[PDB]
Protein backbone atom coordinates (compact mmCIF):
# COMPACT_ATOMS: atom_id res chain seq x y z
CA UNK A 1 0.00 0.00 0.00
CA UNK A 2 2.79 2.24 1.05
CA UNK A 3 4.79 2.96 -2.35
CA UNK A 4 5.86 6.84 -2.02
CA UNK A 5 7.72 8.99 0.05
CA UNK A 6 5.15 11.87 0.37
CA UNK A 7 5.50 13.71 -3.47
CA UNK A 8 9.30 14.12 -3.57
CA UNK A 9 9.94 10.59 -4.87
CA UNK A 10 8.38 11.21 -8.66
CA UNK A 11 9.81 14.27 -8.45
CA UNK A 12 12.98 13.67 -7.52
CA UNK A 13 12.96 10.82 -9.86
CA UNK A 14 11.81 13.00 -12.93
CA UNK A 15 14.15 15.62 -12.04
CA UNK A 16 16.81 12.96 -12.17
CA UNK A 17 15.87 11.20 -14.95
CA UNK A 18 16.30 14.42 -17.53
CA UNK A 19 19.55 15.80 -15.94
CA UNK A 20 21.92 16.57 -18.69
CA UNK A 21 24.53 16.22 -16.77
CA UNK A 22 27.22 12.93 -16.62
CA UNK A 23 28.50 13.05 -13.40
CA UNK A 24 27.61 11.89 -9.65
CA UNK A 25 24.53 14.24 -9.00
CA UNK A 26 24.24 13.90 -5.11
CA UNK A 27 20.99 12.46 -3.86
CA UNK A 28 21.19 15.80 -1.60
CA UNK A 29 21.15 17.82 -4.27
CA UNK A 30 18.33 16.39 -5.86
CA UNK A 31 16.66 16.81 -2.37
CA UNK A 32 17.19 20.10 -1.50
CA UNK A 33 16.21 21.12 -4.99
CA UNK A 34 12.29 18.63 -5.26
CA UNK A 35 11.74 20.16 -1.61
CA UNK A 36 11.25 24.07 -1.80
CA UNK A 37 7.82 24.40 -1.55
CA UNK A 38 8.27 28.15 -0.70
CA UNK A 39 10.34 29.74 -2.93
CA UNK A 40 11.19 29.50 -7.01
CA UNK A 41 14.81 29.70 -6.74
CA UNK A 42 15.43 26.82 -8.83
CA UNK A 43 12.58 27.04 -11.26
CA UNK A 44 13.98 29.70 -13.80
CA UNK A 45 13.34 30.67 -17.53
CA UNK A 46 16.28 28.72 -19.33
CA UNK A 47 17.12 29.51 -22.64
CA UNK A 48 19.97 26.80 -23.21
CA UNK A 49 18.09 23.65 -22.61
CA UNK A 50 21.09 20.97 -24.02
CA UNK A 51 25.11 20.64 -23.52
CA UNK A 52 27.14 23.37 -25.40
CA UNK B 1 -11.10 -22.37 8.84
CA UNK B 2 -13.94 -19.75 10.16
CA UNK B 3 -11.70 -18.72 13.03
CA UNK B 4 -8.52 -18.52 10.52
CA UNK B 5 -10.62 -16.52 7.93
CA UNK B 6 -12.21 -14.39 10.78
CA UNK B 7 -8.52 -13.68 12.15
CA UNK B 8 -7.69 -12.58 8.46
CA UNK B 9 -10.70 -10.47 8.42
CA UNK B 10 -9.63 -8.67 11.62
CA UNK B 11 -6.31 -8.25 9.99
CA UNK B 12 -7.35 -6.80 7.20
CA UNK B 13 -8.92 -4.20 8.63
CA UNK B 14 -6.49 -3.65 11.46
CA UNK B 15 -3.90 -3.15 8.38
CA UNK B 16 -5.95 -0.78 6.75
CA UNK B 17 -6.66 1.31 10.08
CA UNK B 18 -2.87 1.49 10.44
CA UNK B 19 -2.52 2.31 6.54
CA UNK B 20 -5.36 5.25 7.30
CA UNK B 21 -3.26 6.61 10.79
CA UNK B 22 -0.13 6.00 8.86
CA UNK B 23 -1.12 8.35 5.88
CA UNK B 24 -2.98 10.63 8.26
CA UNK B 25 -0.03 11.01 10.48
CA UNK B 26 2.69 11.58 7.65
CA UNK B 27 0.34 14.92 6.09
CA UNK B 28 0.67 16.30 9.32
CA UNK B 29 4.18 15.67 9.88
CA UNK B 30 4.74 17.28 6.04
CA UNK B 31 2.52 20.11 6.90
CA UNK B 32 4.22 20.95 9.64
CA UNK B 33 7.33 20.54 8.69
CA UNK B 34 6.21 23.00 5.33
CA UNK B 35 4.76 25.49 8.42
CA UNK B 36 7.63 25.48 10.29
CA UNK B 37 10.28 26.21 7.95
CA UNK B 38 7.84 29.39 6.14
CA UNK B 39 7.49 30.24 10.18
CA UNK B 40 10.93 30.36 10.43
CA UNK B 41 11.96 32.47 8.10
CA UNK B 42 8.63 34.69 9.16
CA UNK B 43 10.34 34.89 12.40
CA UNK B 44 13.59 35.63 11.08
CA UNK B 45 12.61 38.43 8.84
CA UNK B 46 10.24 39.95 11.70
CA UNK B 47 13.40 39.83 14.18
CA UNK B 48 15.69 41.58 12.07
CA UNK C 1 10.91 47.10 -9.72
CA UNK C 2 8.42 49.90 -9.01
CA UNK C 3 10.74 51.28 -6.19
CA UNK C 4 13.52 54.19 -7.43
CA UNK C 5 12.01 55.56 -10.36
CA UNK C 6 10.50 59.13 -10.41
CA UNK C 7 6.92 57.80 -9.93
CA UNK C 8 7.96 55.74 -6.67
CA UNK C 9 10.73 57.14 -4.66
CA UNK C 10 12.49 56.07 -1.51
CA UNK C 11 11.77 58.42 1.10
CA UNK C 12 9.77 58.74 4.43
CA UNK C 13 7.70 61.27 3.40
CA UNK C 14 5.80 59.77 0.52
CA UNK C 15 2.05 58.32 0.22
CA UNK C 16 2.48 55.74 -1.73
CA UNK C 17 4.87 53.94 0.83
CA UNK C 18 2.80 54.53 3.76
CA UNK C 19 -0.28 52.99 1.77
CA UNK C 20 2.25 50.03 0.86
CA UNK C 21 2.80 49.64 3.88
CA UNK C 22 -0.61 50.08 5.93
CA UNK C 23 -1.85 47.14 3.52
CA UNK C 24 1.19 44.97 4.33
CA UNK C 25 0.68 44.78 7.80
CA UNK C 26 -3.27 44.97 7.54
CA UNK C 27 -2.56 41.42 5.79
CA UNK C 28 0.58 40.24 7.81
CA UNK C 29 0.34 38.13 10.62
CA UNK C 30 3.73 36.68 11.13
CA UNK C 31 2.43 33.52 12.45
CA UNK C 32 0.67 31.26 9.29
CA UNK C 33 1.64 33.63 6.71
CA UNK C 34 3.28 33.39 3.02
CA UNK C 35 7.14 34.56 2.93
CA UNK C 36 6.65 36.87 0.89
CA UNK C 37 4.31 39.21 2.73
CA UNK C 38 7.12 39.65 5.45
CA UNK C 39 9.96 39.73 2.84
CA UNK C 40 7.40 42.82 1.33
CA UNK C 41 7.38 44.59 5.10
CA UNK C 42 11.19 44.39 5.52
CA UNK C 43 11.69 45.76 2.05
CA UNK C 44 9.33 48.46 2.49
CA UNK C 45 10.58 49.50 5.46
CA UNK C 46 14.03 49.69 4.21
CA UNK C 47 12.79 51.70 1.00
CA UNK C 48 10.85 54.32 3.63
CA UNK C 49 14.00 55.00 5.38
CA UNK C 50 16.47 55.39 2.38
CA UNK C 51 16.05 59.12 1.60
Amino acid sequence: KSIVITSNTVAKSELQKSIKFSGSIPEIYLDVVTKETISDKYKDWHFISKNC
Amino acid sequence: QEEVIALFEKCRNKYKEGQKKYMEIDEALNRLHNSLKARDQNYKNAEK
Amino acid sequence: TMYGSKFIPFGPKCQVTEYFKDCILDISNETTNDVEISILKGILNLFSKIR
